[PDB]
């Protein structure tokens, strides 16, 4: 159990690391696009420097994107190159979380397979014994040795 | 520090004390211009075939035939006595820098492309209220890495204020890649 | 040649005087019984 | 106080600029604005109100333009009976973690030697309890002593035995100076002196200490310290001893460990100070820098300093300039050898390289002089047969030569003896052999009244009684 | 921990708010720069250029400043701006280094992850003084036999390993490292575990990779770290690597734990110092070295120490390594390091090719600490062993000329040959202390004199297997009591008798 918890902690850490990494990369790319697109940001930055010689649009856009991201609920989002930084980052979020849960949890397809094809076909009220079965009982045993050795 | 630094400090000192500043300044400027225009005075200075007596004689004839102070003549006699006449140019440069630094600085500065008279006025007045130095003669330049935001260096070395777009952006990024 | 001669000399002397010390230890207590603790 | 500004920094060398009132050479400067205390000693004047100085502590963390304060005098060390029982640095600071030195006086480590008119005293005999020493190289009470040897021969062990057998009985004081030796060794010496009463530390309820008694002073410039410190720590200890000599009129002992490091720590900075190198890599100012020390180390008509210096000899080469220049400065000499230490003959003293100004018939009688010279003749005769034995063999030697070889081997094995501080290597107990006992036993062995005995009896023994006992024992186990 | 959206973004938003010296390169060449400016530099501090490269300021001259670069000089262009960070050169410390491979500055090169360490430490530091120390009383089990018996090593010692090229220096150190995995697996007491540091100066990356492979193949990396300053790596990194290793080891020394550090090719450090001073125009000494080589090695080796019970009780042992040329130990660097160490372990090619491997010469090799760094059970045997080997070394040279000798001398020769054939060992085959004790008991009490010399190499292994299989309890008793009572003496003798009964050899 201790090794399991060390592994899951490390996975969570690397998840959040990669998350903030991409959140910064994408905010930066978005600003590099918006600056070169819009005429206004140029004179805004000029005025910002002038008043600084005695907020700039870079910090302004950064703070704006962060505030707009902080209340997104990234589970509800769309595909990877979907434009808006939230749609760019939630794809990574969800994909990494799936690659996490598939490695520290059992999959519902693996469950369903045996639950509907193997186990209950034996017997009902108690699921008594197992001689009434094919050779794939051995495969079920292998599934055991996967499941308990991932959980 | 250096040899030319020594002679330049001595000259700036004595010319501030006794004779005048502007006289010796103009004298050094005239000598430097004659050195860079004549193209034979330089060889006369560098060549070793010229005897010390011919050197001093030609130097005194330049003294008399041109608007010339006694301090500069003593400088030239010293440089000849110590075999330092080729350092006349360097000495002159050292003398030149101090006076213009005493009076007013020249500063470098960069943009993307041609700005406007309006923001030029704003830039100069903002840098003037920042300096509180009443004389400022600046430069304009164009380097587009700092995207358009006006970057510069008010020339005193220990103040390079990096008001730029890309620099603040990258610094911010490298800051916010911090852990947690 | 140097360590050779030195070690050969040391070994030869050691063996020779080991033999001689054995002989002297044999013939000591007879000729000097005042040390022999048998008589004390 | 003057004020100066650091101008550049190169290793242990610091060039400083003053606006006015340059300090003389050898004066001390304190750096201001540093983490710990940092002291500089002037060494040169370069001109333009610039000086060049040597740092006592590391220059790491120094800045150009950093400020410097002249003290108006060289490095002044505190002095008195308050330094006793206590450990001190090159700059007088204590490093024993017991409090500050409440000394009522200080001396400059740089002084001038006593002149020729201040003569020495009689060559007093010093009894160490060591046989080869007391016999062939008698130690003087008021003169310099040298222990020359390489690495792994028993120098500091011999010094510890001498301290046990001399300093405790001594009524005067004593000083130890560690010049670039090991810190484990310093700790061991401090612990053994606290054990054996040479130091008497008594902690108090109010957190203070009391070093009453404690007839010893310690000084350390060890390996971890830089040059300038390794160089000046000997001057520091020598001033601490000059205090007791001149004013209190006391008799003093002065042990020094690896004085060679002094010279090394000169050569480490000379080329940075702009000097051209001399021969193999030492400095030009070797003999004068050493003589200004040694001439301050001398007996006068107010007191006496018996000194004992251990001299590292790199690669067992006694032709090196540092030992070559140091042999002339010593009254007594004692050279340790590896060819002898390999035979387990401890102390590994070479009696054909050991000398002494004292070994003369008028000082030690003819019973001693002739005995010593007969022993040396016997050993040289034995050395002049090594090749004949290695080539031909013992079969060729006559019975005269066999008798010579037997007696010389017995003397060789007999001069060995076990020390009290070598219990943790040998396990055997220590011995103190008086000089008349040594002379009696040597006269007996040379006269031939012990040829009947074997050779393994004369090993780690302090007399003839033990030899006869061991021979009896070996004969019993022989039968 | 914390959650990203509601917490971290708010934090960074609160973090971003903020607003409101330098020099220029003047000369460049051979991995060294000369700057004009930066009048407020600490001598020895880190410096940053305008291309990511780093440097260290050493020569604070009046006009210019002398910086040494941690990399190639193609990036510097005689005019580039330069900035000082104010930090003196320092490195991370902790257990995050264990299992990792790093350069001279703590930057990892394994290729797997960053360095998880939060506390840093200055590279060049003041060694600990006379008072916060104590005597050496604990042994450092090397795994070898001749070392553990005749040249013992304690915890707090500084023992030199000096020899020629290709003699078994790295192999000695690797066996010292490998012997510790049992001692560490069979405990969770950090005061008793021994961690390890291997500084490699001048080595090639192929060799360092081979060493890392040999350690991973034996699980001997979870308690070691490595500091590789190879030949392509610049001179300042080669110059800094051993100080970085001592910095990483002072964490153990100060935190109540123990440690061992192996400087490999300690002469490449002096080569690099010569190179630096000669490219900084500093004047040389003898053999073109400077005079500060003694203060180069003293700083480093005086950091090894055994601390007292008030400072935790830790330790830092040192095992420097030196390659001589033609066996010349009359040189400068060997002389300095022999003169500043508590022992010596000489290694020879004549003994390496005669069949003695490890080729340790036990005459020249010494250990000033000695028996105090030795177990009593090992004292009892090793005193007799040293005496017998001294006699054999004295006599064998004369014996080899075909003379005819008595039995009291033939016994000396036989026992010396037996012991010389016992002290041989295979590479990466270290042994426990109890097993060394048992084997040397068999060798000293005369259960190998009649046996043939060539058969001892299998006598040893068969006896080892026998006592490991059927007599582990004797070994556990020796490991615990650390002595040989009469009971264990009798049990061991009986076991040896049973073994010789059960087995048969050529004599
Ligand atoms: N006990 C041993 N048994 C068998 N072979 C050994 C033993 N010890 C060393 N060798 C061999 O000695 C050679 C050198 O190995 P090692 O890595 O120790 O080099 P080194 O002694 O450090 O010298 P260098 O690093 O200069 O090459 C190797 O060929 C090794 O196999
Ligand atoms: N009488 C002795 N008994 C036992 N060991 C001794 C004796 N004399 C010397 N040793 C040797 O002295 C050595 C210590 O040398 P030391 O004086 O500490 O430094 P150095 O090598 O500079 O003289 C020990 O390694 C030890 O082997």
């Amino acid at each position: 159990l201790v090794e399991k918890l060390n592994g899951i902690q490390q996975a969570e850490k690397l998840i959040q690391g990669s998350l903030q990494d991409v959140m910064i990369r994408e905010i930066v790319s978005s600003f590099k696009d918006l600056y070169k697109s819009r005429p206004e940001l140029h004179d805004a930055a000029m005025q910002s420097a002038i008043q600084g010689l005695s907020m700039d649009p870079v910090g302004a856009h950064f703070k704006a994107s962060l505030q707009e991201l902080a209340k997104v609920n990234l589970s509800t989002a769309t595909a990877d190159p979907m434009g808006t930084v939230v749609q760019r980052v939630a794809a990574v979020f969800q994909k990494r979380e799936k690659e996490f849960l598939d490695t520290f949890t059992v999959k519902a397809t693996e469950a369903q397979e045996i639950k509907t094809i193997v186990d209950k076909c034996h017997k009902g009220n108690t699921f008594d014994f197992h001689a009434l079965s094919d050779e794939e009982l051995r495969r079920l045993e292998q599934l055991y040795s996967t499941v308990n050795n991932r959980v | 520090q250096t040899l030319e630094g020594r002679y330049a400090s001595a000259l700036f000192r004595v010319a501030k004390k006794k004779n005048q500043l502007e006289k010796v300044y103009g004298d050094l400027e005239s000598v430097r211009n004659a050195l860079k225009d004549s193209s034979e005075f330089r060889l006369f200075v560098d060549s070793p075939a010229v005897s010390v007596q011919q050197k001093l004689d030609v130097l005194r004839q330049l003294v008399n035939r041109y608007k010339f102070d006694p301090l500069t003549g003593n400088l030239l006699t010293t440089l000849v006595e110590n075999k330092r006449l080729p350092m006349l140019a360097r000495v002159a440069d050292a003398f030149d820098a101090m006076y213009r630094k005493e009076k007013g600085e020249v500063k470098c500065l960069v943009t993307s492309a041609k700005p406007l008279s309006a923001q030029q006025q704003k830039e100069i007045v903002a840098a003037l209220q920042n300096r509180a130095g009443t004389q400022a003669r600046l430069i304009i330049d164009y380097a587009v890495s700092p995207q358009i935001m006006g970057g510069l260096v008010v020339r005193l070395g220990e103040q390079v204020l990096d008001f730029s777009v890309a620099t603040r952006l990258d610094r911010l990024q490298s800051q916010l890649l911090a852990p947690l | 040649s140097v360590k050779f001669m030195d070690q050969k000399r040391s070994g030869e002397e050691t063996v020779y005087f080991k033999k001689e010390d054995e002989a002297l230890l044999r013939n000591l207590l007879a000729n000097h019984p005042e040390y022999d603790p048998k008589y004390s | 106080t003057n004020h100066g500004r650091i101008t550049q920094v190169i290793g242990a060398v610091v060039d400083v600029h003053f606006d006015e009132q340059l300090p003389p050479i050898l004066n001390s400067l304190e750096v201001q604005g540093h983490t710990n205390r940092l002291v500089l000693e002037v060494a040169q004047h370069l001109g333009e109100n610039t000086v060049r100085t040597i740092a006592m502590d590391a220059t790491e963390g120094l800045v150009r333009g950093q400020k410097v304060v002249d003290t108006g005098a060289p490095i002044q060390v505190p002095v008195g009976v308050e330094t006793l029982g206590r450990i001190m640095n090159v700059i007088g600071e204590p490093v024993d973690e017991c409090g500050p030195v409440p000394a009522k006086k200080t001396y400059s480590i740089h002084r001038a030697a006593p002149l020729f008119a201040d003569q020495s005293t009689e060559p007093g005999l010093l009894q160490t309890g060591i046989k080869v020493v007391d016999l062939l190289a008698p130690y003087a009470k008021g003169g310099k002593i040298g222990l020359f040897g390489g690495a792994g021969v028993g120098k500091t062990v011999l010094i510890m035995e001498l301290i046990n057998n001399v300093a405790n009985k001594h009524g005067g004081f004593s000083v130890f100076a560690g010049v670039g030796e090991r810190t484990r060794e310093g700790n061991d010496l401090y612990h053994e002196m606290m054990t054996t009463g040479v130091i008497k530390r008594k902690k108090l309820e109010d957190g203070k200490f009391d070093f009453t008694g404690s007839k010893a002073a310690l000084v350390y410039g060890q390996m971890n310290e830089p040059p300038g410190a390794r160089a000046r720590v000997a001057l520091t200890a020598l001033s601490v001893a000059e205090y007791f000599r001149d004013e209190q009129g006391q008799d003093v002992l002065l042990f020094i460990d690896n004085i060679y490091r002094f010279t090394q720590a000169g050569s480490e900075v000379s080329a940075l100070l702009g000097r051209i190198p001399s021969a193999v890599g030492y400095q030009p100012t070797l003999a004068t820098d050493l003589g200004q020390l040694q001439e301050r180390i001398t007996t006068t008509k107010k007191g006496s300093i018996t000194s004992v210096q251990a001299v590292y000899v790199p690669a067992d080469d006694l032709t090196d300039p540092a030992p070559a220049t140091t042999f002339a400065h010593l009254d007594a000499t004692t050279v340790l050898s590896r060819q002898i230490a390999e035979l387990g003959i401890y102390p590994a003293v070479d009696p054909l390289d050991s000398t002494s100004r004292m070994l003369a018939p008028e000082i030690v009688g003819q019973e001693h002089y002739d005995t010593a010279r007969a022993t040396q003749k016997l050993l040289q005769d034995y050395k002049s047969l090594q090749d004949i034995i290695a080539i031909l063999g013992m079969d060729e030697l006559s019975e005269e030569d066999k008798l010579v070889v037997s007696r010389a081997r017995k003397i060789q094995r007999f001069l060995s003896q076990p020390f009290t501080v070598a219990e943790v290597f040998t396990g055997k107990p220590g011995r103190f052999v008086e000089l008349p006992e040594t002379i009696k036993s040597a006269q007996t062995i040379l006269r031939g009244e012990c040829d009947d005995l074997p050779e393994m009896a004369f090993y780690m023994c302090g007399g003839l009684e033990e030899v006869r006992s061991k021979a009896v024992k070996m004969a019993q186990e022989a039968a | 921990a914390k959650i990203s959206p509601s917490e971290m973004s708010r934090l960074l938003e609160e973090r971003i708010a903020g607003w409101k010296e330098v020099g220029r390169v003047v000369s460049v060449g051979d991995g060294i720069a000369r700057l004009f400016g930066l009048e407020g530099v600490q001598a020895g501090e880190l410096v940053e250029f305008q291309n990511g490269m780093t440097g260290m300021a050493l020569n604070l001259e009046t006009d210019n400043v002398g910086v040494v670069i941690f990399g190639d000089d193609r990036s510097v262009l005689e005019g580039d701006s330069v900035k000082r960070t104010g930090r003196i050169v320092d490195v991370p410390i902790g257990p995050g280094l264990l299992g990792r491979v790093v350069d001279a500055l703590g930057n990892p090169i394994d290729g797997k992850g960053p360095i998880p360490a939060k506390e840093r430490r200055r590279v060049e530091l003041k060694a600990p003084g006379i008072i916060p120390r104590k005597s050496v009383h604990e042994p450092m089990m090397t795994g070898l036999k001749c070392v553990d018996a005749l040249v013992p090593v304690g915890r707090g010692q500084r023992e030199l390993i000096i020899g020629d090229r290709q003699t078994g220096k790295t192999a000695v150190a690797v066996d010292a490292i490998i012997n510790q995995k049992e001692i560490n697996d069979s405990t969770d007491d950090e005061s008793k575990k021994l961690y390890c540091i291997y500084v490699a100066v001048g080595q090639k990356r192929s060799t360092v990779a081979q060493i890392v492979k040999a350690l991973e193949q034996r699980d001997a990396m979870k308690y070691t770290t490595v500091v590789a300053a190879t030949a392509s790596e610049a001179a300042p990194l080669q110059f800094l690597a051993p100080y970085s290793g001592c910095a990483m080891g002072e964490w153990f020394r100060d935190s109540g734990r123990h440690c061992v550090i192996i400087y490999d090719d300690l002469s490449k450090q002096a080569t690099a110092y010569r190179q630096m001073s000669l490219l900084l125009r500093r004047p040389p000494g003898r053999e073109a070295y400077p005079g500060d080589v003694f203060y180069l090695h003293s700083r480093l080796l005086e950091r090894a120490a055994k601390m007292g019970d008030k400072s935790g009780g830790g330790s830092l042992t040192a095992l420097p390594v030196i390659e001589t040329q033609a066996g010349d130990v009359s040189a400068y660097i060997p002389t300095n390091v022999i003169s500043i160490t508590d022992g010596q372990i000489f290694l020879e090619t004549e003994l390496f090719y005669k069949g003695i491997r490890p080729a340790i010469n036990v005459g020249l090799s010494v250990s000033r600490v000695g028996s105090a760094a030795q177990v009593k059970a090992m004292k009892q045997v090793a005193g007799t062993m040293k005496l017998e080997l001294a006699q054999y070394r004295e006599v064998a040279a004369f014996a080899q000329f075909g003379s005819d000798l008595d039995a009291s001398t033939r016994q000396l020769l036989t026992r010396g040959t037996a012991l010389t054939e016992l002290l041989k060992q295979r590479q990466y085959s270290p042994m426990k202390n109890s097993v060394q004790v048992c084997v040397l008991y068999c060798g000293v009490k005369g259960y190998l004199d009649p046996l043939d010399p060539k058969e001892i190499s299998r006598f040893e292994s068969l006896f080892i297997d026998y006592i490991n299989a059927n007599h582990q309890d004797i070994l556990k008793t020796i490991e615990t009591e650390k002595e040989l009572s009469e009971k264990t003496e009798a049990k061991l003798r009986a076991a040896v008798d049973e073994f010789v009964a059960m087995n048969e050899f050529k004599k």
